[PDB]
DNA sequence: TTAAGTGGAGCTGGATGCTCTGT
DNA sequence: TCCAGCTCCACTTAA
RNA sequence: ACAGAG
């Protein structure tokens, strides 16, 4: 995302398991690391480097 | 005896908690004292926690044979 | 009046801060014209909407 | 020792102390020291000021004296290429033609 | 080496004749007797190059020495700079760094 | 030439004695390290040498199993084998009464010799090599781990630790070369010992199919 | 002129990101049509959808890219060293020799706990224990110091300080982090491979 | 439906199906393609299908 | 446009929203700030227990 | 002399990124 | 706009 | 069917 006129869904799961299987396995602090080859992708960003 | 592995994985924790989420959700008894939650899947986590959820894994094996773990002596993990 | 600087964190990646005391003296302000018509035709038959 | 670099705290790659703290002391510290960054480096920089402007990218007296002699030896350089190339004998790399 | 009728002048053929080879036409009777030693060289081009390549001074013959790499650190080096994605609004580097003869290729 | 023809003479020697010490063949240890400057000895250059059946190679009998078993190399002269040709082994092979036969053909196999190969017996079972093939020996080269043909008795503790069947496993085929250098047959099982980027080895495991 | 060659420069990046975009998707729609089924059982093999093996074990060595801790390996032995160094200065304990950490070594690798892991794994732990040991000797050499621990000037056993204490921290976190570096049974393992090369 | 005129909703499409199966996530595929969308139920005779 | 890629292996859902997106260091790196006239318009089924 | 199995050449049918926002 | 299968036709071996 | 936006 880079905020110039930039548009994002958005989904509300439905069932309580479709919210435990999003909660667990999707969530962001689960996913710092690309399964590619494990470098983190939330990081900081300009801003918060300089 | 019993060979697979002995860590809970992340799909055997996401689906546990969602089963018991949904139990929770419905009028089903809670096996641990809750202190004000109202969402069920905290009331679920809660009950992992304290290693409490009354539910069996059961793993299948691709020949067919299977292995009846229970959740309480699953290490669980982050 | 643009100052070049770094400030408050929400102007990362492209956003941009305002002044509300600018945008309330009249910066900015836009107007939205749009259209709606209606046709009332007469037909073969001899009648007409109305 | 040392400031912090992009290649310490940025999503570049490992030696991130976000990871080590990822790696060590869970998923939940990784997450509260992002939050905590985020928090506090506006703070700082909001209030040292920060900025650009057109006399951070003027060229000073020193480059000048030394551009000029750069494209004047390369220009210089390159004419006599071509005067090697049209009137007799280039030293042909190897693989590859005359131009 | 097309030769043509004096006649018709349509394109002649070599056949076989009583006494001689003959050009001839093949729609009137002119023939033309091959008396003496008649010749077309061709003389092709030759294979003139032997090439050999890949010496070092043409693989350092690029501007770049005395840079740092962020693997190794030496000065023998051969640089590389790309732009021809502008998608990626940050520039494109390509470096290799050869003094050790460590051999790294990043970005 | 008759520096670089005898070569092809020699490494093509070479290649079949160790192809024949792969497959479990008795070969003693000189042949297999045969110099070429002793193999100017017994045969000497293209008008002292003789190519077609000088270079025979019918001492080789299998050593693990039984004496009798014995297998044919031979080398044809012509540069495509007619069915005639073909036909000449046939007989030869069936005076000494053996089963299994290579023929290093030269340039090439006639297309109703290549369908002949296949019909003519199930007992009478031969293999065509290009001489091209064989000027490397492709187990040495290092693109290809180490093949090992496995026992049934091997299989069958495959089969029983992974609680498998046959038609489970990965496959590979007879036409493949490696195969083809080991001369294996449908429903063998090979061990394929893979090397890594470290000092370890993955193991693993393919059908003939 | 300049502007014009720069601007003609500057309009084949346009059109490679703008050409990019139907030049890679139809390929990664076809890497997630070929390899959505796979997937890590819990006898450690990928087998498709119908029954097959595609690999014995997953990767060779059984392990999961999202939690490699080094350049493709799952830890990088002396950075976790150094960090239970660090963490755990046990000042009150001696500091060992040689012969002391081999020993140590040995006698924590032959408990009941440290059979699960690979072979591999464990000769590598071996192998960077001799390392270590080594540095220790190649410094006790140079500095005069006895391993009884009763040379005078006390700062010589800061030099390559290393205490039971930490080496059973140290073979316990590397143990540790092994275990949980595995690929979990269950795991779209295809899906990933896809995305992660048409990415 | 499609669009912001007809109060449309959005697409998972094609590409974010493939996210949801690399997460494993099975029950939320089925929530967001079978119960959120289209869910339905058919008399099938099991005799002759 | 057919049936298996325009309608059953990928189809349009409801519970779901689009808008401009902006930033906000304020908030956690694993929530997400919605708008109030999208968090009325969006509903999950709660049953009702004890 | 010709039966036949297999090369090479031309014809045919398939495919070519994800969404919203309006007329 | 680019690329695998399918079918037609000369070209040797073999009797 | 065309134009936009990321
Ligand atoms: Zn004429
Ligand atoms: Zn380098």
């Amino acid at each position: 995302a880079d905020f110039d006129g930039d548009e994002m869904n958005l989904h509300l799961p439905q069932t309580e398991e479709a919210k435990a299987e999003a909660l667990v396995l999707m969530g962001t602090k689960a996913n710092l690391v690309t399964p590619r080859n494990g470098e983190p992708l939330i990081a900081a960003i300009q801003d918060f480097l300089t | 005896k019993r060979i697979t592995t002995p860590y809970m994985t992340k799909y055997e924790r996401a689906r546990v908690l969602g089963t018991r989420a949904l139990q929770i959700a419905m009028c089903a008894p809670v096996m641990v004292e809750l202190e004000g939650e109202t969402d069920p899947l905290l009331i679920a986590m809660k009950e992992l926690k304290a290693r409490k959820i009354p539910i069996i894994i059961r793993r299948y094996l691709p020949d067919g044979s299977y292995e009846d773990w229970g959740v309480d002596e699953l290490i669980i993990t982050d | 009046t643009v100052a070049v600087m770094s400030y408050s964190g929400y102007d990362i990646e492209d956003a941009l801060v305002l002044n509300k005391a600018s945008l309330d003296r009249g910066f900015g302000r836009c107007l939205v014209y749009k259209n709606a018509k209606c046709t009332l035709k007469r037909y073969t038959n001899q009648t007409f909407d109305k | 020792s040392g400031s912090m670099d992009k290649g310490t705290l940025g999503s570049g790659s490992k030696n991130n102390i976000f990871y080590i703290l990822l790696r060590d002391w869970g998923q939940n510290e990784a997450a509260d020291a992002m939050s905590r960054l985020a928090r506090l480096a506006p703070v700082y920089l909001s209030n040292r000021g920060f900025s650009i402007g057109i006399g951070d990218v003027t060229p000073g007296q020193g480059l000048l004296k030394a551009k000029y002699e750069l494209l004047n030896a390369g220009y210089k350089k390159c004419d006599e290429y071509i005067e090697a190339l049209n009137t007799g004998k280039l030293q042909q790399q190897p693989g590859c033609t005359a131009e | 080496m097309l030769l043509f009728c004096p006649g018709c002048g349509n394109g002649l053929i070599v056949e076989e004749g009583q006494r001689c080879h003959r050009f001839s036409c093949n729609t009137c009777p002119y023939v033309h007797n091959i008396t003496r030693k008649v010749t077309n060289r061709k003389y092709p081009k030759l294979k003139e190059v032997d090439d050999v390549l890949g010496g070092a001074a043409a693989w350092e013959n690029v501007d770049s020495t005395a840079e740092s790499c962020p693997k190794c650190e030496h000065p023998r080096a051969y640089f590389m700079q790309l732009q021809t994605r502008s998608a990626d609004e940050p520039m494109t580097t390509f470096y290799k760094c050869c003094n050790a003869q460590c051999g790294h290729r990043w970005r | 030439d008759d520096e670089e023809e005898t070569y092809r003479l020699w490494k093509i020697r070479k290649t079949i004695m160790q192809l024949c010490h792969d497959r479990g063949y008795l070969v003693t240890q000189d042949e297999l390290d045969q110099t070429l400057e002793e193999f100017k000895a017994q045969s000497g250059d293209k008008p002292s040498e003789g190519r077609p059946r000088r270079t025979d190679l019918t001492v080789l009998v299998a050593h693990n199993d039984d004496p009798t078993d014995q297998m044919f190399v031979f080398f044809p002269e012509e540069p495509k084998v007619g069915i005639k040709t073909i036909k000449v082994y046939c007989q030869r092979m069936q005076e000494e009464n053996i089963t299994r036969a290579l023929i290093v053909v030269q340039q090439g196999m006639t297309p109703s010799a290549k369908q002949s190969l296949v019909d003519m017996a199930p007992k009478y079972i031969l293999e065509q090599f290009l001489q091209q093939e064989l000027l490397i020996n492709i187990t040495e080269h290092e693109l290809v781990p180490e093949h090992v043909v496995m026992t049934k008795e091997e299989v069958t503790e495959l089969l029983a630790r992974y609680k498998l069947r046959e038609n489970q496993l990965p496959r590979i085929q007879a036409g493949d070369p490696v195969a083809r250098y080991f001369g294996i047959k449908r429903g063998q099982v090979v061990k394929i010992i893979r090397p890594s980027e470290t000092a370890g080895r993955y193991i693993t495991y393919r059908l003939v199919q | 002129t300049e502007f014009f060659f720069h601007t003609m420069a500057g309009r084949e990046g346009l059109v490679d990101t703008a050409v990019k975009t139907a030049e890679t998707g139809y390929m990664q729609r076809r890497l997630v049509k070929s390899l959505e089924d796979l997937c890590s059982q819990y006898d450690l093999t990928v087998r498709s959808s119908t029954g097959d093996i595609i690999q014995f074990i997953y990767g060779g060595d059984g392990l999961d890219p999202a939690a490699m801790e080094g350049k493709d390996e799952p830890l990088e032995f002396k950075r976790v060293l150094d960090n239970i160094k660090a963490v755990f200065p046990c000042p009150s304990e001696p500091a060992l020799s040689k012969n002391e950490l081999i020993l140590t070594t040995e006698s924590i690798m032959k408990k009941s706990e440290f059979l699960c892991c690979q072979d591999s794994f464990l000769q590598e732990i071996k192998k960077f224990i001799k390392g270590v040991s080594e540095k220790i000797k190649k410094t006790r050499d140079k500095y005069g110091i006895n391993d009884n621990g009763t040379t005078e000037p006390r700062v010589l056993y800061q030099l390559d300080r290393i205490t039971p204490t930490q080496v059973e921290k140290f073979l316990e976190t590397c143990r540790d982090k092994y275990m949980r570096a595995q690929m979990e049974p269950g795991s779209a393992v295809g899906a990933l491979c896809a995305q992660s090369i048409g990415e | 439906t499609e669009g912001r005129s007809r109060d449309g909703g959005l697409r998972l499409g094609e590409m974010e199906r493939d996210c949801l199966i690399g997460y494993g996530a099975s029950m939320l595929l089925l929530e967001r393609l079978m119960i959120s969308s289209d869910a339905f139920e058919v008399d099938v005779c099991g005799q002759c299908g | 446009q057919g049936r298996f890629r325009g309608n059953l292996s990928g189809k349009r859902v409801d519970f779901s929203g689009r808008t401009v997106i902006s930033p906000d260091p304020n908030l956690r790196i694993d929530e997400v700030a919605v708008p109030v006239h999208v968090a009325k318009i969006l509903t999950f089924p709660e049953k009702v227990n004890k």
